[PDB]
DNA sequence: TGGAGAATCCCGGTGCCGAGGCCGCTCAATTGGTCGTAGACAGCTCTAGCACCGCTTAAACGCACGTACGCGCTGTCCCCCGCGTTTTAACCGCCAAGGGGATTACTCCCTAGTCTCCAGGCACGTGTCAGATATATACATCCTGT
DNA sequence: ACAGGATGTATATATCTGACACGTGCCTGGAGACTAGGGAGTAATCCCCTTGGCGGTTAAAACGCGGGGGACAGCGCGTACGTGCGTTTAAGCGGTGCTAGAGCTGTCTACGACCAATTGAGCGGCCTCGGCACCGGGATTCTCCA
């Protein structure tokens, strides 16, 4: 059983992401908001991925399931099969 | 005493296949019947688009002093254009990156 | 097991445009995905267009109208010209 | 000793990270987070090697775009620092709320 | 002296009044003329059914109302009460239409 | 030939639309922006409507063409056939 | 010496038609073959959704002291709910109107 | 010329829920459009789902998975229960 | 306005692993002929879209006045950035075991196709009642002076 | 902090009218009863790739401290937008007339589906070399303080 893994997204990584986004100064309350947003996004994608996997009577999640789940929500991805 | 064979692509003067496109159309649950002129049209359109994108990517790759094409060059070619950026408006390219730009307010003075 | 792709034709077109320039595998995968996506879009639009008018055949007119509906600006014009020329050349021979 | 004024290293980092095309998050914590989240929907699951990579790519692209919109919203109000109100407004206008 | 209201009361009264009803807020003949003039460019000598214009007007009004709501939110975010073109531009740019 | 019909969208109508939107105070430069936005929207819809009409070899624009054109852009409409 | 007739809806205990749904499925270019249990499932789902929306609209109409349903009541019923508002997120209802709300900053004090 | 709609069944359901309540024509048109839209969505999703797994038949499992994919929250649960009960009752008789 | 100093750029030499080209073969595209129906073309009918005229009145337009709001300037203080140390866990090789994802052959039950026939659903009248429109009344709210 | 006058709004009552709910006749599409063939379910085998453990090394994360610049509140001046009144202008409504184009039959032909025989294009496996990644040293540029 795994627990308390959301804290592995350290603040230097968030700072790097903000730098690539083009941000210069950051307040001290951004990190909790970022973690919550990321968790919501991941839950939304993974539910559909698992549903696709379960329809085919398998026990392993493949890349095509993720591609289909992403495509169904309007975010097409190029590079991983498909 | 048959007359050998000639691919339909050679008759149409194309590079993309025609028989494969016809087979794909006939087994895709699109309509009951398929005409004899649709595959030529579709193949021509696909070839034209491919040529456009490849030319732009090759120009970018030569500008960067390289002799091979990598996803960064494709990303640059697509995003710097207008019509192509309109077409691929909601597509993510792996290992692509972003265009460099900084808001003018943040610059020192 | 046999698997199909568009690698050969993409390479031929690339050799036509830039005579001396290579390409890696990841870019090839991206190009394959792009071709498949465009094919699917055009085919679906043509199917719906044929269904609206109570017909049971897909012809060149459906493809042309779908191309006009999908592509923006000059791309539609050039694509229409190319397709018309290809069909006209094919019919003669 | 030698010191830089506040704001120079930030611009240097902005240019440096806008020039490259790599991943900016460690891999093992992300994999552990993915497995922990997937635990709830079904038990005793297994993952291919490339599914995690696809998930990470999508997540990073999404976050970068959101941060860009947040920066625009922050600038609109005559400020330079970004604050949670900007994220909330950007998400609400976009239609995700 | 005659009777006058403070600036801002009639605005709120109108807000309530127009949020209570479900009618159309634009005259019909100018809209029809505008539609025909715009359609002139794509093809000449066209004719319209009676209900197409109504559908177009419905869609246009819904779109405009939603845009104005988003503009008001953007205006409030910057500690103001009056809406200005910058708010419309920002709302359209964030939404993805630009 | 018709011309100069965009001026038929008077400012009282824009004020009524803003009132239904929930706005209290309005600047003096909103009307030109509103007119431009409306023109762009109408052009975008009407082009596809006319294309749909022309494919069927007709000379009259029907409501179903407008419904299809609106649906193709992600704005579904209920009430006019369909 | 036939045994009269019985509609499949009566066997399934439904109100929506089953044969019409089966015919619509078989002539829509969805798949080569259609099973014998899909129409019952689809009809049940459609009937359930219709009943939900109608109940909410009728409650609103009675609350407004009327005995008939008009598009305003449907708009109110859809927008006041959560799941239904999520489902019909990008749909416009003609002659509907909007929900009444005013930002608290604009109120007098 | 014959034209088909869902008016009778909607009226029957309405009489089941609220015994004494009417409805106008515009609301009927809106309800018809709603039913058609939901039908189209579910059918298309099921068709794509069947195509992914290399099958040529549409069964109850495809419909159930499509319903789970489309509807949010408790609506999916209640719809699944209703469909399962209906199929079970139909098979017995 | 000048120096010091730190960060970036340019150039030459090594080596390795991924991209490009060749060969065998097998399965999918081409050639030749038959047949039945989907769609093209001609003709006719009746609906609905377009144009014109007169009248009553509701909405658009122009002007004057005054007040509340947008905008610039100043000052105080706290919170975020830049840099040096110490501690923690990611990353890279290597090995070992087994679960589960792909194939193949066999058989049987479920779905498509055909003919007969007979009720459910659609188009067409008819009447009555729910809702729209005046009219008088009473209650609620705003604003200036006290 | 209240008193009271003026204006906007919800309530109860009485008269029309046209849109909705119901009944009748007829026809076409759904149900009942068979046959024939192939799609999918089941059992057995093979081998790949996913999970788990161990040891060493250095890159990245965590912590503390000193300043400086940016977020935020308060004050003042000026102008542009809201409210109300009198005059001008097209929108809306009710008729009349005319004809273009949408919609529905009937006949016929040529085009696409289907089948059998034949062969060559494209896929998998294999070698080989050069394009790019890495390392080291020198040259150029930008920032900060007197």
């Amino acid at each position: 059983v795994l627990r308390d893994n959301i804290q592995g997204i350290t603040k230097p990584a968030i700072r790097r992401l903000a730098r690539r986004g083009g941000v210069k100064r950051i307040s001290g309350l951004i990190y909790e908001e970022t973690r919550g947003v990321l968790k919501v996004f991941l839950e939304n994608v993974i539910r559909d991925a698992v549903t696709y996997t379960e329809h085919a009577k398998r026990k392993t999640v493949t890349a095509m399931d993720v591609v289909y789940a992403l495509k169904r929500q309007g975010r097409t991805l190029y590079g991983f099969g498909g | 005493t048959r007359a050998k064979a000639k691919t339909r692509s050679s008759r149409a003067g194309l590079q993309f296949p025609v028989g494969r496109v016809h087979r794909l159309l006939r087994k895709g649950n699109y309509a009951e019947r398929v005409g004899a002129g649709a595959p030529v049209y579709l193949a021509a359109v696909l070839e034209y688009l491919t040529a456009e994108i490849l030319e732009l990517a090759g120009n970018a790759a030569r500008d960067n002093k390289k002799t091979r094409i990598i996803p960064r060059h494709l990303q640059l070619a697509v995003r710097n254009d207008e019509e192509l950026n309109k077409l691929l408006g909601r597509v993510t390219i792996a290992q692509g990156g972003v265009l460099p730009n900084i808001q003018s307010v943040l610059l020192p003075k | 097991t046999r698997k199909e792709s568009y690698a050969i034709y993409v390479y031929k077109v690339l050799k036509q445009v830039h005579p001396d320039t290579g390409i890696s595998s990841k870019a090839m995968s991206i190009m394959n995905s792009f071709v498949n996506d465009v094919f699917e879009r055009i085919a679906g639009e043509a199917s719906r267009l044929a269904h609206y008018n109570k017909r049971s055949t897909i012809t060149s007119r459906e493809i042309q109208t779908a191309v006009r509906l999908l592509l923006p600006g000059e791309l539609a014009k050039h694509a229409v010209s190319e397709g018309t020329k290809a069909v006209t050349k094919y019919t003669s021979a | 000793p030698h010191r830089y004024r506040p704001g120079t290293v930030a611009l240097r980092e902005i240019r440096r990270y806008q020039k490259s095309t790599e991943l900016l998050i460690r891999k093992l914590p992300f994999q552990r987070l993915v497995r922990e989240i997937a635990q709830d929907f079904k038990t005793d699951l297994r993952f291919q090697s490339s599914a995690v990579m696809a998930l990470q790519e999508a997540s990073e692209a999404y976050l970068v775009a959101l941060f860009e919109d947040t920066n625009l919203c922050a600038i609109h109000a005559k400020r330079v620092t970004i604050m949670p109100k900007d994220i909330q407004l950007a998400r609400r206008i976009r239609g995700e709320r």
